């Protein structure tokens, strides 16, 4: 009843790894298409002429597996908006390389980070990629509810966390996304993978992401509290959000290592399945309207 | 101008009849180039131009075991996504025997020259996927006495009647372009509900290598079709035959169609307005192959029994990008 | 080579000399079917990278981001798996057995450093977290999210278990001191400047250290001066490592993604330059046996030895 | 990709200030390259790249008489219609001193190498008429110690407000293309009824010859404009300065505009939607120069005070053909 996958930034054997996460009860796997630490040079010899292969083979999985179970991740070293000329050009080439390889495999969706404010060059490369060739892959933009800067522990003695009232400040991750999608003239193939922190923001921020195209919600293991037995669970504030996301029919992405060491990963997932099958069951109106959700109908003259 | 998707390669790798035929075209070429007295002394340098994921490379290795003649392989591929797949086979299985080259064959500066060049660049209309332009640019690294597989291919046209396919084309009109554009381009199509009005005659032919000192891949060709019923012309079905080597051939020409081979469907050159044709009359169609430095395109026209407008002048509606 | 791996991964990541003269190699597989890593001891350093003439080797679940010696038997490993691994060397120094493998980081563990005592280590990651370990107890003592971006490099002060540097993609160079209730202190030049990519504590003064930025510039910082005393444009590209020589007046070895090695005096002036590598220069250690011999490893699988004037 | 009409050449031949400036740029370069002690011994080999009907050739001959230094001239022109006009001047008047070459400079294999290359490939936005790509391809036949005229040019942008020019662009919508295409291309225009909202800042610069070992003519440039009134952004005016030689320069930048020179009008990069801007706020515009092997194009976007959509992604609306 709940669609949910697993984020890993580490895959030794794509055969066994995908086999494991499916045996854990997941629907799909977010993973790298190139090794995240494997930087590539595209201009300067000798690094330029590095012998291949440049990544692992597409033969290791079936088309059906590539088309359904795998979600690409842009290598984290790719920074198209660097203020360094060389890193910019290399990340420009790296991104097309990574995105093109995703098209080749025919992945249903591909993950890209929004973790700073200026993504003007990241948007352009993607915009050129979307208008270059023909495909209907999806692009999940990884945006956090709360910027990593405003989530950091107040432990830098000579640069403290300004505690003051900040209304327009604590919304800023939304202007990150809004600026990005605007540059990409509201492409239907650009959507939101909404990353959730341990600390939620004020409701007024969670009110921004109303009306936005949320395909995914990224739950790190961190945010999960433990209960009396040892089961991992969530706050009543993180539950209120899960119930609102469920209404929007989004896929859930478990990221990061196991912190409830005694129990497996199908425990994190079990809880979501628990929350899901307990939610206020669908009423009279909502049962007849099921399917018509955000479906436009031209004006018909009854005369 | 665009790279093929992994799953596209996958399907076309599964046509055994096509790769049986390519295996044999080499098998017979190996034996004719290196005598039995030279079978261990002479190693043949063999280049797959457009190697893909390497079903032609594997096939060249099967041909070597069959003929028991020695060979060295280059696998030149433009699509880097495919090259990932080659370099992974190269490491795991093939080894030093197979060099891999992530390059366009028109660009690649070859370390040595080749005995045999092996490519499958043919489209449904033969030269439409630009086999001529690619091998023209890559022949200067073929040995003076070297073979091309294929050596010869020929395009074939036949007039067809299908008010069904005429609708299918008419409905391909899209906003933000010439509203007749959909008529000035060829469609690959498993022709089904149609009427072949005359026996296919050949249109264009190409030879590899190309001896002629002033190479020119542009063509003009007048074809005349006897028509022995009343009917309405809606388009022209396109097919090809190719000589891989000697008597070994692939064909989608219905008369000589290679049995069980699904790799290629027929093409279709439609016409804007359907032309009424009466028992006894001759359909006269004209076909031009045209090119810049940048793009290659077909233009075409009907001159009998009535004149059409020239389709795709300047390649305005349809060009294939070099 | 009882047990061990048949073949060595293409990408050599780390290279550290013991006090004996033995050589430890970290290697990752950054391309192909299997994305793993491997540890190697070489009682003969002129034999490496050769897998046949090694004293001991072993295969890790996953590729190795950073390495470090922990005494003479202990090896500390920053895995892609998000784990920190301590591998203890054998009785006869023939095997390499896993002592602990703890999954605490939520992303690639990107850098490890051992603190002066050799009982404690600090791990930096892409999760942005920094952590302090008890290598005896096998647990996280402290967990500090100081940064707002993935942590590039952490470097323990020569002489204080309390103190260490970290540098991150958030442009911050931090000076730590676990004894303060606000440990971290942001430091560096007058201007913003390019991202920090590498950190080398000076051997004689906890007073001073050098950091390398991503625009191939090495800079020298004095902690109380709290100002960038000196700078030089050493590399055409990102500086990935800085290693001081064991010499009296110690030389600075400088690694980069421009596939070159630089060696600089106390005033950051070019003494030696080697283009012997044809892929990213990844690590450097100087021979304790011969102070003028220097060993580098690349992604070009070359284990190169240099004589330094 | 297109040849200029005779009457077009005619008008642009009649700007004396432009050809005064080119005459002098040579005059000063001649004296600096051949000492007076060498004035009869040393003959300078001088190549007009894009010679047209030869006002630059005539000007080079005037420079020689001025400096009394010896020169030999090549006149390389792609437009064969113009070449008719050159070869007729060459015969009647110039004689053996002026070689004529009916060739593209990127293609021409030069008999000897050149002291000085002289071209006027500049557009209203400097590099928009592809001066970089042409001289990049033709520099390998410049002497190791040789001069380019021009040596340097720079493009300049300034935000502008004109609801008048916004209408003029909006009304450039045409059937059979993207209905916003008219906004994703630059218009040459004698700007008149408009409001410059900030001082022009420089956008892109190019140097000739190009020393850098990995030549790359693609660019990305963030510009920030202080705005000191309330207003509505409608577009960006484009101008250029160029260093022909030393202190000799042409400019259409209103501040440093070369007096009485009508050769170039300003360009205009419009935006789809007009952006409201308030006293004190910063307009932040971004400009990319992009290229294939086939075509070169600008993309652009506004990131402050609000974001626009990226204009002309892929060069879909506007490309200049190599
Ligand atoms: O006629 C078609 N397309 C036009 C094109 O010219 C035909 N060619 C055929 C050879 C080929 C070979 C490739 O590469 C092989 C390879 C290298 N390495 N690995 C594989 C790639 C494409 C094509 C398309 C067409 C389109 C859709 N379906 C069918 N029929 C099959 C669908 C199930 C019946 C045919
Ligand atoms: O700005 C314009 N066009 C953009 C283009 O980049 C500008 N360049 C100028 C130099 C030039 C020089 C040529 O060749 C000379 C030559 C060689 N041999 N013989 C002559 C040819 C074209 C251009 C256009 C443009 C368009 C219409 N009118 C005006 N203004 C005048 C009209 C009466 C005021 C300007
Ligand atoms: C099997 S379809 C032909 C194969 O050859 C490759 N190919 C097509 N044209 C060229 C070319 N000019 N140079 C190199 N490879 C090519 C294609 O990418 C494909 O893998
Ligand atoms: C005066 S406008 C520039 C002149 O140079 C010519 N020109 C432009 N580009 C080139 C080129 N690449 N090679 C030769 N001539 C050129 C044009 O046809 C025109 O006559």
């Amino acid at each position: 009843r709940v669609s949910s996958g697993r984020d890993l930034n580490c895959v030794p054997e794509i055969a066994d790894t995908l086999g494991a996460v499916a045996k854990q009860g997941f629907d799909f796997l977010c993973m790298p298409v190139f090794h995240p630490r494997f930087k590539r040079e595209f201009i300067q010899e000798p690094a330029k002429n590095r012998p291949g292969p440049q990544t692992r083979s597409d033969l290791l999985l079936s088309g059906r597996d590539w088309n359904t179970l795998i979600v690409g991740k842009l290598s984290p070293w790719i920074r198209p908006d660097s203020k360094v000329e060389k890193i910019r050009r290399n990340s420009e080439a790296a991104m097309l390389q990574e995105l093109n390889f995703g098209a080749y495999l025919g992945l249903p969706a591909f993950l890209l980070p929004l973790n700073q404010e200026d993504n003007t060059n990241l948007a352009r490369v993607l915009t050129n990629h979307i208008h270059t060739g023909h495909h209907s892959s999806m692009f999940w933009m990884r945006v956090p509810l709360v910027a990593p800067e405003d989530l950091r522990d107040d432990i830098i003695e000579n640069a403290p966390t300004t505690h003051t009232e900040e209304y327009s400040g604590e919304e800023k991750t939304w202007m990150w996304w809004h600026n990005f999608r605007t540059l990409c003239d509201y492409s239907k193939r650009i959507a939101v993978a909404l990353e959730i922190g341990a600390d939620l923001p004020s409701n007024h921020v969670i009110d921004r992401w109303l009306g936005e195209p949320i395909k995914a919600a990224i739950l790190p293991t961190s945010i999960f509290l433990t209960n009396k037995k040892g089961f991992p669970v969530l706050s009543k504030m993180h539950q209120r959000l899960i119930f609102r996301l469920l209404k929007l029919e989004v896929q859930f992405i478990i990221t990061g290592t196991n912190h409830h060491s005694e129990k497996e990963f199908c425990s994190y997932l079990q809880y979501l399945e628990y929350l899901s099958q307990n939610r206020p069951p669908p009423n009279a109106y909502e049962l007849f309207a099921k399917g018509y959700e955000d479906y436009l109908q031209s004006p018909l003259q009854p005369l | 101008m665009d790279n093929l998707e992994s799953q596209t390669y996958e399907v076309f790798e599964k046509d055994p009849i096509k790769y049986s035929q390519y295996q044999q075209a080499i098998y017979k070429c190996l034996l004719d180039r290196v005598p039995e007295e030279e079978k261990d002394t002479n190693v043949q340098v063999l280049m797959v131009l457009g190697a893909g994921r390497g079903p032609l490379v594997n096939a060249s290795l099967r041909a070597a075991k069959q003929a028991d003649r020695r060979i060295k392989l280059y696998a030149v591929e433009k699509n880097p996504n495919a090259v990932v797949t080659l370099e992974n086979w190269q490491f795991e299985e093939w080894g030093s025997q197979v060099t891999v080259v992530s390059s366009d064959m028109r660009e690649w500066v070859a370390p040595e020259k080749a005995d045999i060049i092996v490519s499958e660049l043919l489209g449904s209309f033969a030269d439409n996927e630009l086999s001529p332009e690619c091998l023209d640019g890559a022949q200067h690294f073929l040995k003076d006495d070297g073979v091309s597989i294929p050596g010869e291919y020929t395009s074939f046209l036949a007039p067809i009647s299908s008010s069904k396919l005429y609708n299918e084309v008419r409905a391909c009109r899209e906003k933000d372009r010439d509203p007749e554009a959909q008529f000035e381009m060829p469609y690959v199509v498993r022709l089904h509900n149609f009427h072949q009005l005359s026996a296919p005659q050949p249109c264009f032919t190409f030879s590899h290598p190309n001896r002629d000192p002033m190479i020119d891949n542009n063509r003009y060709c007048t074809l005349e079709f006897p028509v022995e019923v009343n009917t309405v012309l809606h388009g022209f079905a396109g097919y090809f035959e190719t000589v891989l080597y000697q008597d070994i051939t692939l064909s989608i020409r219905p008369e000589t169609h290679s049995p069980g081979m699904f790799s290629w469907f027929p093409i279709l050159f439609p016409i804007k307005q359907p032309i009424t044709v009466r028992e006894g009359q001759t359909i006269c169609v004209r076909f031009w192959r045209c090119s810049n430095s940048k793009k290659v395109w077909y233009e075409w026209a009907v001159t009998a029994p009535v004149c059409s407008a020239i389709h795709n002048p300047t390649g305005r509606s349809y060009t294939i990008g070099l | 080579p009882p047990n061990a791996p048949a073949c060595m991964e293409r990408q050599l990541e780390a290279a550290r000399y013991r006090s004996d003269g033995a050589l430890l190699l970290g290697a990752s597989s950054l391309s192909g079917r299997c994305w793993a890593g491997s540890l190697w001891l070489f009682k003969d350093p002129c034999a490496a990278p050769n897998e046949g003439f090694c004293s001991a080797g072993v295969q890790t679940e996953a590729g190795v981001a950073d390495l470090t010696w922990v005494g003479e038997r202990g090896i500390l490993v920053a895995s892609d798996s998000g784990a920190v691994e301590l591998w203890e060397l054998d009785e006869n120094e023939t095997l390499i057995v896993s002592k602990f493998c703890k999954y605490e980081h939520d992303d690639i563990v990107s850098t490890v450093s051992v603190l002066s005592s050799g009982t404690q280590a600090v791990s930096g990651s892409k999760d942005i977290c920094i952590k302090v370990w008890d290598l005896a107890q096998q647990v996280v003592l402290s967990s500090y999210r100081a940064h707002a971006a993935q942590v590039t490099c952490v470097a323990a002060s020569p002489h204080k278990d309390s103190v260490f540097l970290s540098c991150s993609e958030d442009n911050r160079i931090l000076l730590w001191d676990t004894r303060c209730p606000k440990p971290a202190s942001q430091i560096g030049c007058s201007a913003p400047g390019y991202l920090p990519t590498s950190l080398a504590w000076h051997p004689q003064q906890s007073e001073v250290f050098v950091f390398g930025d991503e625009n191939g510039t090495v800079s020298l910082v004095d902690t109380k001066s709290t100002s960038c005393v000196l700078s030089s444009a050493v590399h055409s590209q990102c500086v990935t490592g800085l290693v001081f020589s064991p010499h009296s007046v110690p030389f600075l070895a400088s690694l980069s993604e421009d596939c070159s090695l630089a060696v600089l005096d106390s005033s950051l002036s070019e003494l030696f330059r080697s283009q012997a590598h044809r892929d990213f220069v990844r690590d450097a250690t100087w021979s304790p046996l011969n102070h003028s011999l220097l060993t580098t490893v690349g992604w070009d699988h070359q284990v190169v030895h240099h004589v330094v004037p």
